[PDB]
Formats: C-alpha cells, sequence, structure tokens
C-alpha cells in the first residue's frame, strides 16, 4: 500500500468502514471508523469500565511516547451513542505517515453499541471548529502542518458488500482507477464544521422529487437521511412505506426501480437501484434512504459507496465522480 | 443505522 494509503474493511451490508491505525511506541493497531461527521480521535483504553472485551485497548503504560493531559472529553453522536474519557498525547501512524504528538482521546466509558461493534474508536475528519475540546488539532491539521501531505486532500473509495466490500482512503492523493469520467468540483460550506454541499435537485425518472437542499458528506452515517418533505417525496416515487422510525420498507425487487439522481453543480450523481435497498431481513427490505427532523440531509454511505470523493480541507471543496464499477 | 457529531 502506497504512502498514506489506508485499505478499508466494509462491515456488514455497507454499515460502516474502518481501517487500521498504529498508535504509540512501539505501537498497537486499532480499527477505527473514518468519520467525516466528527472531529475527535478517540479509542477504547485500559481505563475503560464498560468497554467491549473484543475491542483493542490503548494502554498508556505500554507506549513510551504517551504524555498525560489534564483535560477530559465527552461526545454525543446523532444516533444516540456517546463516549467520554481523558485526553492524552502520543504518535499516530496513518498509512505510513507518522503524525507526532497527536491529541488522542482515551475512553473511560462508551455506549454499548460501541462496545458491541467492530471499532476500537473513531478517527474524525470534519473541520476543527467542531472538536469537543477547544484547541485540539485534528489529524488532517497535523498532516498538513507536519508536512506529511503536500496537498490538503484525502481520496475516498467505499466499496459495496455486493461486489466484495473493501474501500480505500488515500491521504494527500487520490486514485483514478476507482472512478470514471472527470471529477466535478463542488464548493464546500464548513461554517458548521461539516462538509456541507448544495444538491441542486433530485429526480426519479422524469419526476423532480426535490428542489435544492443542503446536506453534509458524512462517511460515518450509513444511510441517506433526508428532511421529512424530501424523504416523503422520494418514498412516493418508489412506493416505499414509512416504518415510523426514520426508516422505510421497500420492495426487495429493485429490478424495476429507476436510480435516484442528484444534480450537483451541473453534473449527475446517483444512488443506483441496488443501493435503494439497505438490508433484507426475513424477506422484508429496509430502504437505503431514511428521514430525520433536520433542515439538512446527511449524505451517508448509501451515496458515498456510489460516488468517489476527493476531500480538500484547504479550499475547502470536494471533487466527485461516479465510482468505476 | 449508525450516524456519527450532530
Amino acid at each position: 500500500a502506497g504512502v498514506g494509503t489506508v485499505p478499508m474493511t466494509d462491515y456488514g451490508n455497507d454499515i460502516e468502514y474502518y481501517g487500521q491505525v498504529t498508535i504509540g511506541t512501539p505501537g498497537k493497531k486499532f480499527n477505527l471508523d473514518f468519520d467525516t461527521g466528527s472531529s475527535d480521535l478517540w479509542i477504547a483504553s485500559t481505563l475503560c469500565t464498560n468497554c467491549g472485551s473484543g475491542q483493542t485497548k490503548y494502554d498508556p503504560n505500554q507506549s513510551s511516547t504517551y504524555q498525560a493531559d489534564g483535560r477530559t472529553w465527552s461526545i454525543s453522536y446523532g444516533d444516540g451513542s456517546s463516549a467520554s474519557g481523558i485526553l492524552a498525547k502520543d504518535n499516530v501512524n496513518l498509512g505510513g505517515l507518522l503524525i507526532k504528538g497527536q491529541t488522542i482521546e482515551l475512553a473511560k466509558r462508551e455506549a454499548a453499541s460501541f462496545a458491541s461493534g467492530p471499532n476500537d474508536g473513531l478517527l474524525g475528519l470534519g473541520f476543527d471548529t467542531i472538536t469537543t475540546v477547544r484547541g485540539v488539532k485534528t489529524p488532517m491539521d497535523n498532516l498538513i502542518s507536519q508536512g506529511l501531505i503536500s496537498r490538503p486532500i484525502f481520496g475516498v473509495y467505499l466499496g459495496k458488500a455486493k461486489n466484495g466490500g473493501g474501500g480505500e482512503y488515500i491521504f494527500g492523493g487520490y486514485d483514478s482507477t476507482k472512478f470514471k469520467g472527470s471529477l466535478t468540483t463542488v464548493p464546500i460550506d464548513n461554517s458548521r464544521g461539516w462538509w456541507g454541499i448544495t444538491v441542486d435537485r433530485a429526480t426519479v425518472g422524469t419526476s423532480t422529487v426535490a428542489s435544492s437542499f443542503d446536506g453534509i458528506l458524512d462517511t460515518g452515517t450509513t444511510l441517506l437521511i433526508l428532511p421529512n418533505n424530501i424523504a416523503a417525496s422520494v418514498a412516493r416515487a418508489y412506493g416505499a412505506s414509512d416504518n415510523g422510525d426514520g426508516t422505510y420498507t421497500i420492495s426487495c425487487d429493485t429490478s424495476a426501480f429507476k436510480p435516484l439522481v442528484f444534480s450537483i453543480n451541473g453534473a449527475s450523481f446517483q444512488v443506483s437501484p441496488d443501493s435503494l435497498v439497505f438490508e433484507e431481513f426475513q424477506g422484508q427490505c429496509i430502504a437505503g434512504f431514511g428521514y430525520g427532523n433536520w433542515g439538512f440531509a446527511i449524505i451517508g454511505d448509501t451515496f458515498l459507496k456510489n460516488n468517489y470523493v476527493v476531500f480538500n480541507q484547504g479550499v475547502p471543496e470536494v471533487q466527485i465522480a461516479p465510482v468505476a464499477e | 443505522x449508525v450516524v456519527x457529531a450532530x
């Protein structure tokens, strides 16, 4: 694997994607979820009292480069999960790039969904205006300032379980084998600390199911979550039925569905028919799109496993192109 | 599902 190249592991039916990170000296490998919707780097530690027995835990005592920090932290994600603990400092090796002196957040407590998932913690890739502790420099901030990347970018390829899973993150570069055509440049709004974009319209066949709306590119959100009127409008196009819990029940037979097409900055990006079905349970299928009571959409893995994204922290802007498949 | 710092 090339410099700053991190091969990802697809968990379940495109639930999430994690990669290995080496923390400490001599260091241990941690499977972290790469999240563009958050900016805190936290990991399960031996200070943890409700952590999974399966999780790999960071042990201060076994890293000769650990440095104590008197600050505490606590986070609350949008799916109701959380974690809390203490700050510390150590070295993080991301794809061969050794970030020296990264602020790592060691978990003392964590939600049970963390304890039972595949992750040892999270790597956040949002802007630093949203770190939970003021003054923390995120890993991207550090790669740039330590000169480990020459371009303030990361290229993201998320695979489809249907095709073998996988995925790959490249810090300071991108891979044109993973996409097709020309990249489209889309300006980013980071005023709320996220990768915000504007979708000009959404169509299904010849029907305009939605006009322009804002969304955030979130690699760490499984589905495409839309504001209530938009979701409703999309579901009507597919005969999906509201399960009343932010999810829809859709036909398992996607063969007749037309793709959901997003018009972003003049180009067409889609959610292929197959991605319209998230999961099949005892012959009932959950749709790849859901609803939330937000004015903005959460453009999650349903969309990202269909379109390659180059994230530029410097401008900021993104470059999108249809995945090559 | 999972929905990461809202």
